[PDB]
């Protein structure tokens, strides 16, 4: 698992961790409310650059516009989305019955340090998985480039070399909305 | 004052460094958002505005078109004014300037017949020229908002500074950015300024001549208005 930082908001960090081969999405579905974490839908992140981008996107909306939704957490699968319908953007980027894998995002508001082995405890205690390094190796294995055309409203001339070019259109659309 | 209120605003853990003031931008090493050492950048501008939202989706929208070259926008807080982009360019050798076009061309204005300058040049045209076939207007079209970035020993013109550029098929507007480059190349009164201007129309007519006879006829449109620009752009006696 990773925990991070955005530069300027120092005192909030946010954990996130990869699993592959997982076997009670649905279960985790069922009982996400009664739990507080985000659980993406790999499928339409194809990098860390994207999802750091919605992490900023995310404490910059709530610290200077409105938060839409219950939490930091949730606000953040909003933010993932091109668009600003929170029913559409949690079905389309939380996990689903058949996932397979899954992101577990959460964010941490209390100034003091993150208790790793507790965080882990709690999410193999959730999820029936195997987790694997967040990092942009990993995410390369499980992104869904045409799903993510579809989703993001992407035009068959846009033709990107690498994963970095369409990391590149993913950012664009998440900050700009 | 700008810079207590910018340095609040992104903290102490944000470098800064100011490059330009009026709407004030900076340099910074600091990612807005990618973890330390997991970004790929020496550096990145910032510009602050307390335009903000027209030049973030005009950025946005040229990226996703094949073969313009624009910087990428990585964060945006329109709510106080904030973008983050991808800075381009670098310092030419012998202490010759930041890579813009301007700085470009007085560097080899004594001896500008080469394949570089000619090549670089028809280049920048053709990065207007693809602007302007997909009905995208700069509004600011000077030597100072086209960057050239080094590929090697070659140049690949950007183009940046989006602050009032606009959706538009019109060929006045299409003909009035293409004056506003011709007289800033002409307003260093260089005597090879003339040639630099008709390197440039070579590489926008290509992009055009690429396209069949629509292009051909939509290229003959922009010239001709251009010409009427150019007319109207001085002293008649009405
Ligand atoms: N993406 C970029 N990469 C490198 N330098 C940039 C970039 N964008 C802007 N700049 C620098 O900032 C300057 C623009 O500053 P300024 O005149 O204050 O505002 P405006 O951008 O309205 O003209 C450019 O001349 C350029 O030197
Ligand atoms: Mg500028």
């Amino acid at each position: 698992m990773v925990v991070s930082i955005i530069p300027q908001f120092p005192d909030i960090k946010v954990s996130l961790a990869l699993f592959e081969q997982v076997k009670n999405a649905k279960e985790i579905r069922s009982k996400m409310s009664e739990l507080s974490f985000a659980f993406i839908d790999p499928r339409l992140v194809c990098s860390g650059e994207q999802m750091y981008s919605a992490i900023y996107k995310t404490l910059i909306e709530v610290k200077y516009n409105k938060m839409r939704t219950r939490n930091l957490n949730s606000e953040c699968v909003l933010c993932l989305s091109p668009t600003s319908n929170i029913s559409d953007a949690f079905l389309k980027f939380g996990i689903k019955d058949d996932s397979s894998q899954l992101i577990c995002l959460k964010f941490h508001t209390n100034t003091d340090d993150v208790d790793k082995e507790q965080l882990r405890t709690i999410m193999t205690s959730i999820v029936k998985g195997q987790e694997i390094e967040f990092n942009d190796d990993n995410l390369s294995r499980f992104y869904d480039e045409a799903l993510i055309r579809k989703i993001y409203k992407l035009s068959d001339d846009f033709k990107p070399q690498d994963v970095n070019g369409l990391s590149r259109a993913l950012v664009d659309a998440i900050q700009l909305r | 004052e700008f810079i207590d209120k910018v340095s609040s605003y992104l903290t102490p853990d944000v470098d800064i460094a100011p490059i330009s003031q009026g709407a004030i931008v900076f340099t910074t090493t600091t990612h807005p958002y990618l973890p330390r050492a997991k970004d790929s950048h020496q550096k990145y501008i910032i510009k602050y505005r307390p335009r903000t939202l027209n030049e973030s989706r005009l950025l946005a929208k040229l990226y996703l078109i094949p073969g313009l070259c624009v910087p990428q926008l990585i964060a945006c807080d329109p709510y106080n004014g904030f973008i983050w982009l991808e800075f381009l360019g670098e310092d030419l050798p012998g202490g010759h300037g930041f890579s813009n076009l301007k700085n470009f061309l007085w560097m080899h204005d004594q001896d500008p017949y080469s394949d570089l300058v000619a090549t670089t040049l028809r280049k920048v045209g053709r990065q207007i020229g693809l602007l302007h076939w997909n009905d995208y207007c700069h509004g600011d079209l000077t030597s100072s908002n086209i960057v050239l970035v080094r590929d090697g020993a070659r140049w690949t013109p950007h183009l940046i500074d989006f602050g009032l550029g606009s959706v538009s098929n019109l060929v006045e507007d299409k003909g009035v950015d293409l004056y506003v480059l011709e007289r800033a190349i002409l307003s260093t009164h260089s005597k090879h300024a003339e040639k630099y201007n008709a390197w440039i129309m070579e590489g926008f007519e290509e992009v055009y001549r690429e396209q069949g006879a629509k292009g051909a006829k939509k290229l003959k449109e922009v010239t001709k208005r251009f010409e009427e620009v150019r007319l109207r752009g001085r002293k008649r006696s009405m």
